[PDB]
């Protein structure tokens, strides 16, 4: 995340971190239930074996709330295309169930039509992660969050050099220097309604991070709800 | 002119669907619908969608 603020205690509890062999974060995930993590398909090629850490806010210290879980099943979307990042979504089934507790708790899945007419027409959602703090920079050691405005499909297509499919939506700022960035991918984009957070997107891609006239592109979770339901069995 | 689900979410806490010409409310998994048919009551600690308070 470029810009934004730290997630304070208890504020981003649906966040998960995929960590490689070297115990280093390479991508985010969203907690869906005690066994299922939502992530981007493109993260599945950024390492050979990986685990999932939950409950972490500062990867430089063990505040005794963290847990690592091994992955049992990976369900990648069968139409993922690496060239365009279309169908950038995957579910992970964990070996052992998550224990919910402070900083660890799932985000809700919405109903499709209600989410489209009610959630995605709010002004903003929240994206969170441990990725880079600027394009050239290093990964954050603290979990960060950023409020990002939803952007008009039309404006976004005008702004992008790559094709924005119906499986994607854009969020972020034209000029303001605030955006997700590398390492944040696969992480949550959630939308608050009254006092509950629903998962609305997955951090997928951008042309750099926080560039003027570019936005962040997120997988449109609502196009995949049936598929997610299936995968969780 | 805004009616049913389009008027402040049908007074529902979470999902709102217009069945016939009236509002039907419902709740995410891990919530139950209250007797007033509108509010959603968490059935455990750590319901989805809530920042953790302990
Ligand atoms: O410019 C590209 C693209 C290559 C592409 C794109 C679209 C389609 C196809 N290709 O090959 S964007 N890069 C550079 C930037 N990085 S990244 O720093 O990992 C990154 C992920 C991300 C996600 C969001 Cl929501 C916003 C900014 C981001 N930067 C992402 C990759
Ligand atoms: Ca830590
Ligand atoms: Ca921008």
């Amino acid at each position: 995340i470029v810009g934004g603020q730290e997630c304070k205690d208890g504020e981003c509890p649906w966040q998960a971190l995929l960590i490689n062999e070297e115990n280093e974060g390479f991508c985010g995930g969203t907690i869906l239930s005690e066994f299922y993590i939502l992530t981007a398909a493109h993260c599945l090629y950024q390492a050979k074996r990986f685990k999932v850490r939950v409950g972490d806010r500062n990867t430089e210290q063990e505040e005794g709330g963290e847990a690592v879980h091994e992955v049992e099943v990976v369900i990648k979307h069968n139409r993922f295309t690496k060239e365009t990042y279309d169908f950038d979504i995957a579910v992970l089934r964990l070996k052992t169930p998550i224990t919910f507790r402070m900083n660890v708790a799932p985000a809700c899945l919405p109903e499709r039509d209600w989410a489209e007419s009610t959630l995605m027409t709010q002004k903003t959602g929240i994206v969170s992660g441990f990725g880079r703090t600027h394009e050239k920079g290093r990964q954050s050691t603290r979990l960060k969050m950023l409020e990002v405005p939803y952007v008009d499909r039309n404006s976004c297509k005008l702004s992008s050099s790559f094709i924005i499919t119906q499986n994607m939506f854009c969020a972020g700022y034209d000029t303001k220097q605030e955006d997700a960035c590398q390492g944040d991918s696969g992480g949550p984009h959630v939308t608050r309604f009254k006092d509950t957070y629903f998962v609305t997107g997955i951090v997928s891609w951008g042309e750099g991070c926080a560039r003027k006239g570019k936005y962040g592109i997120y997988t449109k979770v609502t196009a995949f709800l049936k598929w997610i339901d299936r995968s969780m069995k | 002119t805004r009616k049913l689900c389009s008027l402040d979410n049908g007074d529902c806490d979470q999902f709102c669907h217009e069945e016939q010409n009236s509002v039907v409310c419902s709740c995410a998994r891990g919530y139950t619908l209250a007797d007033n048919g509108k509010a959603c009551i968490p059935t455990g600690p750590y319901p989805c969608g809530k920042q953790t308070l302990e």
